[PDB]
């Protein structure tokens, strides 16, 4: 029964600068089957008002999903995406990195 | 615009 | 000729219940019920995708109920029948889009089972005038006073069914065409050569297959129970 | 040239937790215009693009009826797949379906698609000629013989060349600003020292539409498909897309490497070298 | 909103019969012709998909105009055996359930040179009962109804004797009453 682990990318919609309104994105793709848990974290704490896209898949039949929230970046604040899937023993955290 | 009939496997 | 329906014909007293059966072509996933009144196009009753009944019309009232328990066969049940229910009840199946229809269940709803009568059958011999002018002979067969109008008229010549020289009226005509529970009459012609008719060794039999009561139907009248039967009439050749 | 319309539909059986979940989404090229979610409150084909909201009342009633019928049929198809593979009904399985049509510049029918996968594997596919089927396994051979006997392909071809292309032409005229556009990529290079001896060059493409794009690496005009990293093309969340590719590089050797970008929105393919 | 076809079409044996039908939805990907004989059930006759202009099979031609929602059935060299009710059918909604026209009864008229005669036929079983046969009359004859409710007259019936290539129109009259003569039985105009 085909299983594919998600590829996880955490980024901003626009080039980040501190004080400027923006959107924090967590894109999860290449995964099977469709059940997946995604959270956005600010300094390790779950961000509450997070939207996500409608379940779709690529030609190769692997699913993809975008999770996003409005945020204003700062010097200090550390952002992260936490994913769990049947193909992971432990929730995977990927930190947001402006250099990416 | 969706079709009005889908096939059964 | 793959879709089966049971029974072919049915007579029930108004207010009684009746059940039809449809056996679709072996592996067909989609099954449809239609009602047809003479003169007119079939009207959709209901739709099954395997076991699931996904669509019913407003024609299908409380009294009407279809089931298809295991996919496979389907049954339509009418409760407390009215005379408006009298119709052909058709079944169709398909793999996808192509719909194959069965021969139908011809339902007749009558106030009373005493309203049912087998045909009387008479054969009328050719005229000498016709034979003189045309060197042809026409026999007419006349089936009268039957109800309901579930008959199949055939001609048999020296014990063998004929498939040429025959015209049977496409629809029986009512003895009172305005009344709702009128008895019916039906005529058929067999036309042969004068020479064939003029050999008295030749035997002509008009046959009417009547579809009437089942042998489990209640019956307390004195005249024979008008069950499913063959009534016939015959003439021999006439050397004239 | 080519525009495409695609519907992507997922059925997931959850035995115990009720009936299977069904999700369908529609795209024109890389823009979503509708969704249906069996589990949602509305029980309706919903708009998912501002430009589709001007479709009349009958559009929405019809598309809703047709996506609920699609729901039922793919629900039945999960149960048929259980039989064909002799699986228990205790298990959870995924049926995926993708169909739609392409038109050229001239607005003419180019291509049709009608494909299924069962728990993530190709099951059956309508061939490019739209006359016959590709079965990927022994179960799918049963389906294929059924479908060739019932003329399913001839019937689907009439939808694909008929209502599908008619829909696609209408959307392309009613969502003109969004759909009939190219946004060229904004490109740059970043350099990340990772050691005394090693470094990462990253080639960036931001804000491009449509999503189709090629980023390639060369070392002195030789293709570098080695120590190379290509991320999935990702949505910005605003109708545009992003991508990067990276090569890990010995220190001092940076100038020998070129990033090459192709996109419809670029007149000529770009070459980029590290030299800030 | 219904599938519309004409209720009745008369054609002469050997001529081409066209049956017209306007259907409801342009999105319908197939359209059927079923044929019904007096006794038998719906025969699936021919079909066409919404992306074909025309389809041929033996004497049958189907023409489709998807734009106007016009479907037509052409029978070449119409024979008396082509007499039946022709129903056009279109899929309705999302189940592939059919809606049907009311159906066109195709009456094929023999071209035989007429030789009209009324004969009296006597009951075979030693009785005093009779029928009148009005036979071998022109295919354009309107055999009108009885004024009298105790005189029964059938419709015009086409008989084919194949061994001879001989078609004839026939009608039958009978009555229980005494003063019934065959002379007076059949009122008919040649239209």
């Amino acid at each position: 029964m085909i299983q594919r682990t998600p590829k996880i990318q955490v980024y901003s919609r626009h080039p980040a600068e501190n004080g400027k309104s923006n959107f924090l994105n967590c894109y999860v793709s290449g995964f099977h089957p469709s059940d997946i848990e995604v959270d956005l974290l600010k300094n390790g704490e779950r961000i509450e008002k997070v939207e996500h896209s409608d379940l779709s898949f690529s030609k190769d039949w692997s699913f993809y999903l975008l999770y996003y929230t409005e945020f204003t970046p700062t010097e200090k604040d550390e952002y992260a995406c936490r994913v769990n899937h049947v193909t992971l023993s432990q929730p995977k955290i990927v930190k947001w990195d402006r250099d990416m | 615009q969706l079709p009005r009939l889908f096939p059964l496997l | 000729t793959g879709v089966s329906q049971d029974p072919r014909h049915k007579i029930t007293k108004r207010g009684q219940n009746v059940t039809f059966r449809c056996d679709p072509i072996s592996e067909h996933n989609r099954l449809y019920w239609y009602r047809q009144t003479l003169g007119q196009g079939p009207e959709f009753l209901t739709y099954f995708q395997n076991e699931a009944q996904l669509e019913k019309s407003r024609l299908l009232s409380d009294r009407f109920s279809a089931e298809r328990p295991k996919g496979s066969f389907s049954t339509l049940e009418i409760q407390r029948t009215e005379q408006g229910d009298s119709a052909m009840y058709l079944c169709a199946s398909s793999l996808h889009h192509e719909q194959y229809f069965g021969p139908g269940t011809r339902l007749t709803v009558t106030e009373d089972l005493k309203n049912v009568f087998p045909p009387e059958v008479a054969v009328f011999e050719p005229s000498e005038a016709e034979i003189s002018h045309t060197q042809k002979a026409t026999l007419v067969c006349l089936a009268t006073g039957f109800y309901p109008d579930h008959v199949e008229l055939s001609w048999w010549v020296n014990g063998k069914e004929v498939h040429s020289g025959v015209c049977t009226d496409p629809q029986p005509l009512k003895e009172q065409p305005a009344l709702n529970d009128s008895r019916y009459a039906l005529s058929s012609r067999l036309r042969v050569s004068a020479t064939f008719w003029q050999d008295p060794r030749n035997h002509f039999r008009c046959q009417v297959q009547f579809y009437g009561l089942s042998e489990n139907d209640e019956w307390t009248q004195d005249r024979a129970k008008p069950v499913t039967q063959i009534v016939s009439a015959e003439a021999w050749g006439r050397a004239d | 040239g080519s525009h495409s319309m695609r519907y992507f539909s997922t059925s997931v059986s959850r035995p115990g937790r009720g009936e299977p979940r069904f999700i369908a989404v529609g795209y024109v090229d890389d823009t979503q215009f509708v969704r249906f979610d069996s589990d949602a409150a509305s029980q309706r084909m919903e708009p998912r693009a501002p430009w589709i909201e001007q479709e009349g009342p009958e559009y929405w009633d019809e598309e809703t009826g047709k996506v609920k019928a699609h729901s039922q049929t793919d629900r039945e198809n999960l149960r048929i797949a259980l039989r064909y593979y002799n699986q228990s009904e205790a298990g959870s399985h995924t049926l995926q379906m993708m169909f739609g049509c392409d038109v050229g510049s001239d607005g003419r029918f180019l291509r049709g698609y009608h494909q299924y996968a069962y728990d993530g594997k190709d099951y059956i596919a309508l061939k490019e000629d739209l006359r016959s089927w590709t079965a990927a396994d022994m179960a799918a051979q049963i389906t294929k013989r059924k479908w060739e006997a019932a003329h399913v392909a001839e019937q689907q071809r009439a939808y694909l060349e008929g209502t599908c292309v008619d829909g696609l032409r209408r959307y392309l005229e009613n969502g003109k600003e969004t759909l009939q556009r190219t946004d060229p990529p904004k490109t740059h290079m970043t350099h990340h020292p990772i050691s005394d001896h090693e470094a990462t060059l990253r080639c960036w493409a931001l804000g491009f539409y449509p999503a189709e794009i090629t980023l390639t690496w060369q070392r002195d005009g030789e293709d570098q498909t080695q120590d190379t990293e290509l991320v999935e093309t990702r949505p910005a969340g605003d109708g545009t897309f992003q991508k990067w590719a990276a090569v890990v590089v010995p220190s001092g050797e940076e100038q020998r490497y070129t990033c090459h970008v192709q996109h419809e929105g670029l007149p000529k393919p770009l070459t980029l070298r590290w030299e800030p | 909103e219904d599938v519309e076809q004409s209720l009745f079409l008369s054609v002469r044996e050997g001529d081409s019969s066209v049956i017209n039908c306007t259907y409801t939805d342009s999105s319908s990907t197939y359209l059927y012709w079923y044929k019904q004989e007096p006794g038998a059930g719906l025969q699936l006759l021919t079909y066409i998909f919404s992306n074909m202009d025309m389809k041929q099979d033996q004497r049958l031609t189907v023409l489709l105009n998807k734009k106007d929602k016009h479907l037509s059935l052409r029978i070449a060299d119409t024979q008396t055996g082509d007499s039946a009710i022709y129903f056009c059918a279109e899929p309705s909604g999302n189940t592939g359930k059919l809606i049907f026209g009311q159906g066109t009864t195709l009456q094929v008229k023999p071209i035989q040179n007429p030789d009209p005669a009324v004969y009296q036929l006597r009951d075979s079983k030693s009785s005093d009962k009779s029928v009148c046969l009005f036979t071998d009359f022109d295919s354009q004859t309107n055999v009108s109804q009885s004024k009298d409710s105790d005189v029964y007259i059938t419709d015009k019936c086409v008989l084919d004797m194949r061994s001879m290539d001989f078609k004839s129109n026939s009608a039958v009259a009978w009555s229980n009453k005494s003063d019934f003569a065959c002379a007076n039985a059949f009122n008919n105009s040649i239209i």
